[PDB]
């Protein structure tokens, strides 16, 4: 419910800033969720991980 | 002290024909690097059209 954009009242750009938005939550909360899957591998075990 | 036209057509009316035209181009600066519609392309920008 970000990219439902009758766009672009940014408009920057045009039909990409979601991209930057999903992009930086990946980048910080990735080696946040990188020690929580390495630990927290252990955390991870061989049950619902699948 | 006689023309008097033009002496403003001198000298007034071309500076203001010509800072007219510049203020008319920044009626078309819309400040982006860039976006557009084009049927057949990107075209970039709205500057270009």
């Amino acid at each position: 419910d970000i990219n439902l954009n009758k766009a672009t009242e940014f408009i920057l750009v045009d039909n990409n800033y979601n991209s930057t938005n999903e992009f930086w939550d990946g980048l910080m909360d990735r080696l946040s969720p990188y020690l929580s899957y390495f630990i927290d591998e252990k955390l991870k075990t061989e049950e619902d991980m699948i | 002290s006689l023309t008097f036209f033009d002496d403003y057509m001198n000298k007034s009316f071309l500076p203001k024909i010509q800072m007219t035209m510049d203020y008319l181009f920044t009626v078309e600066v819309e400040s982006n690097n860039p976006y557009a519609l084009e049927l057949s392309d990107e075209n970039h920008n709205i500057f270009k059209t």
